[PDB]
C-alpha cells in the first residue's frame, strides 16, 4: 500500500526534480 | 521468413523495454521478488517459428525438453528427462510410441559432415531408457534397447530389434526380424514370434502407464507445499 | 539532406551499439539507451556546429586586431 | 511512508501497468510464436497408483531428481541431479549411505520374459556412477557400479564387486564378490585389491559429506539466497593493506565456509 524506504523516496523525489528542472531549464533558455 | 524474424526481433525490444518498466515500477514499491532465481525451463520450446506440435493424448513429462519442429502422435509418450531437439531438421514420432526416461532423440547441429538427416520414429515403437537416436529412421513396431546408440543414416526396419548397449554405426540398415548388438552392432540372432508379441504388448502397456502418469501430473499444484517453501526459516 | 541532427543521431546510435559490442553484449541490449544516445548525439552535433560558427566569428575579430597591430609598424 | 510513500506507490503501479501493456504489445508483434515460460510443474517426489515414496529425514534429493511411486530410500543416501527413480510398476529399495549419481535412471519391471520378476534392490554404502542404468536388478551392500554402466533385469552384483564404467551387463548375469567385470557384453576382467575395497568404502563416505553441502544449498529460501549472494559479492576480493591501515581484520562469514570434510586437504 505504501513504500516505506524514506531515503529511497527522497531520492525518487530528487530524480524527479532533476528531470523536471532540466525540462524547464531547456524550455526557458 | 526474414520479415517474420525482423518482427520477432523488434518484438523482443518492445518486450525487454516493458519488462524493464515493470521492474522499475516494483523497485519504486520496494519489491525485489523479480530477482528470484526461478527455472526458465520450458517443456515445449520454440526456435522462432519452429515449435513442437504434440497430440492432446500424448503424455510429455514436465521435465522433458522438446525443442523446435517435433511432431508427437496420438498415444505416444515422452518420459522423464527425455530430450528431443528438432532445430536443423525435423523430428517426428509416430502414434503409440514410448520414449523412455532420459532418452535423447536429436538431429545433427551442423551440416559440416553432410546434409542434416531428420529423425523418423514409427508407430508402436519402444525406445529404451537413455537411448541416443541421431538422424536415423525407426520403422513401425521396432525395439530399441536401453542405452543403444543409432547414428545418422541408420534404418531400423519393421519388427527389427537393436539390443541394449548396441552402437549402430552410420548408414547401418537393420533388416526385419533381426537382433543386432554390440559395439559395433552386428547380426546376433533372428527374432522369435514371442518377442514380436512382447514388443506389441509392451507398447500397449506403456500407453496405459503413460495415461496413469499424465493424470497424476495434471493434479493441481499443492498450495501446502507452496506455503511450506514460502515460510521457511 | 545530410544535417547535423541526422549525423549526430546516427553517431549516438553507433556509440551505444559500439559500447554494447565492446562489452560482448547483444547490439540492442537496452534499446531505451539507444534512444537516449540518439538524442544526445543530435544535441551534441547541433551544439558543435553552433559553437564552430561562434568560434570563427571570434577568430575574425582577433585576427583583425592582430593585423591592425602589425600594420602599425609601417607608420 | 506517509503521503509521499503512497504517491510513489501509486506511480509505481501505473508504471507496472504500462510495462506489462508494452510487454503484451511486443509479444503480439512477435506473432504469438514465443512459448511463454511458466511456473515449474516438476515434482521431485510424486505418488502413482496410490504409492508414496518413503524418504528418510537426512536424504539429499536434488530438486531436479524424479522419485516416483513405491520407492524407499534409507538414512544418509543421496539422489543427485537429474536422477529418475521410477517405482511405478514395482518396488525400488535403496539402502543407507548409498549414492545415486547424476542423470541415473532406476526402473523396474512388472513381469520379465522368463523367470521370476523381481524389484530393484540397492543395498547400503553402494556407489552408482553418473548416468548409469539400473533396471530390475539387485546390487548388494558395498558394491560399485561405474558411470555409464547398464545393468539389465536379473543382474546381481554381489558384495565388494565392481562393474566397470560403460559396461553392459546382460540379463541374469552374476558378478561375484571381489571381482571387476567390464565390456560390452560385460565379462570378468580381474580381481579387486584391498586398496580398491578401501576406495569403494571411501567413495560412499565422501558422497555422504558432499550430499550435506548440496542439500544445504538447495533448500535455502529466497531471502537467504539473496543475503548470501550479497555476502559472496562483498568478500570476493580483498584490500588487506587498507584494512591494516584501518586497524581491522575482515573475516569470512560462516555461511560462506564449507565443512572440512569436503575440502581436498
Ligand atoms: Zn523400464
Amino acid at each position: 500500500k505504501v513504500s516505506e524506504d524514506k531515503n529511497r523516496n527522497y531520492a525518487v523525489v530528487a530524480g524527479v526534480v532533476a528531470i523536471v528542472g532540466s525540462i524547464g531549464w531547456y524550455l526557458k533558455a | 521468413g526474414t520479415l517474420g524474424r525482423a518482427f520477432y526481433s523488434v518484438g523482443f525490444w518492445i518486450r525487454e523495454t516493458g519488462q524493464a518498466l515493470d521492474r522499475l515500477g516494483c523497485r519504486l514499491q520496494g519489491k525485489n521478488y523479480f530477482r528470484e532465481q526461478l527455472s526458465r525451463h520450458r517443456t515445449l520450446m520454440n526456435v522462432f517459428d519452429k515449435a513442437p506440435i504434440v497430440d492432446k493424448e500424448a503424455f510429455v513429462a514436465p521435465s522433458a525438453s522438446v525443442i523446435g519442429d517435433v511432431h508427437i502422435g496420438r498415444g505416444s509418450s515422452i518420459w522423464y528427462g527425455c530430450v528431443l531437439r528438432g532445430d536443423v531438421n525435423t523430428v517426428s514420432v509416430g502414434s503409440g510410441t514410448n520414449i523412455q526416461d532420459n532418452s535423447l532423440v536429436h538431429v545433427a547441429k551442423s551440416n559440416l559432415s553432410g546434409k542434416v538427416h531428420p529423425t523418423i520414429i514409427g508407430d508402436n515403437v519402444t525406445i529404451g531408457h537413455s537411448a541416443v537416436l541421431h538422424g536415423c529412421t525407426v520403422e513401425d513396431e521396432t525395439f530399441i534397447g536401453m542405452g543403444a546408440t543409432l547414428l545418422d543414416g541408420v534404418v531400423v526396419e519393421k519388427h527389427g530389434m537393436v539390443a541394449a548397449g548396441a552402437l549402430v554405426r552410420q548408414n547401418t540398415r537393420i533388416p526385419s526380424g533381426e537382433v543386432w548388438g554390440g559395439n559395433p552392432a552386428r547380426f546376433l540372432r533372428k527374432l522369435t514370434d514371442e518377442e514380436i508379441a512382447f514388443i506389441s504388448q509392451s507398447a500397449t502397456n506403456y500407453s496405459n502407464l503413460a495415461q496413469a502418469h499424465a493424470a497424476e501430473n495434471a493434479k493441481p499444484l499443492n498450495v501446502i507445499e507452496f506455503e511450506k517453501v514460502l515460510r521457511k526459516k | 539532406p545530410i544535417s547535423a541532427t541526422m549525423v549526430g543521431a546516427l553517431l549516438g546510435l553507433g556509440t551505444q551499439m559500439y559500447s554494447n559490442a565492446l562489452r560482448k553484449l547483444p547490439y540492442m541490449r537496452h534499446p531505451w539507451e539507444h534512444v537516449v544516445g540518439m538524442g544526445l548525439g543530435a544535441v551534441f552535433a547541433n551544439q558543435l556546429v553552433k559553437w564552430d560558427v561562434k568560434l570563427k566569428e571570434d577568430l575574425d575579430v582577433m585576427l583583425a586586431k592582430a593585423r591592425a597591430a602589425n600594420e602599425r609598424r609601417y607608420f | 511512508m506517509g503521503t509521499l510513500g503512497r504517491a510513489i506507490y501509486t506511480v509505481g503501479n501505473w508504471i507496472r501497468g504500462t510495462g506489462q501493456a508494452l510487454d503484451r504489445v511486443g509479444s503480439l508483434l512477435q506473432g504469438s510464436h514465443r512459448i511463454e515460460e511458466h511456473l515449474s510443474r516438476h515434482r521431485t517426489l510424486m505418488n502413482v497408483f496410490d504409492k508414496s515414496p518413503l524418504v528418510d529425514k537426512d536424504v539429499f534429493v536434488a530438486p531436479s531428481a524424479s522419485v516416483i511411486g513405491d520407492v524407499q530410500i534409507g538414512k544418509g543416501s543421496s539422489i543427485w541431479y537429474g536422477c529418475v527413480l521410477r517405482g511405478d510398476v514395482n518396488n525400488i529399495s535403496v539402502g543407507s549411505g548409498t549414492n545415486i549419481q547424476d542423470n541415473t535412471l532406476v526402473h523396474v519391471a512388472k513381469t520379465n520374459i522368463s523367470g521370476k520378476v523381481l524389484p530393484t534392490l540397492i543395498g547400503d554404502n553402494v556407489t552408482v556412477g553418473h548416468s548409469a542404468v539400473i533396471h530390475g536388478c539387485t546390487v548388494e551392500d558395498d558394491a560399485f557400479v561405474g558411470m555409464g554402466a547398464t545393468l539389465l533385469d536379473g543382474v546381481v552384483v554381489e558384495k565388494h564387486a565392481m562393474v566397470a564404467a560403460g559396461s553392459l551387463v546382460k540379463q541374469n548375469t552374476r558378478i561375484p564378490s571381489g571381482e571387476v567385470w567390464g565390456g560390452n557384453p560385460a565379462k570378468f576382467m580381474r580381481k579387486l585389491t584391498d586398496e580398491e575395497i578401501v576406495y569403494i568404502s571411501q567413495s560412499a563416505k565422501n558422497y555422504i559429506n558432499l550430499a550435506q553441502i548440496h542439500a544445504s544449498e538447495n533448500s535455502k529460501s529466497f531471502e537467504q539466497i539473496e543475503v548470501e549472494r550479497a555476502l559472496r559479492k562483498k568478500y570476493a576480493r580483498k584490500d588487506e593493506d587498507y584494512d591494516s591501515m584501518l586497524g581491522i581484520t575482515r573475516e569470512t562469514p560462516p555461511e560462506l565456509i564449507l565443512p572440512d570434510n569436503v575440502l581436498p586437504g
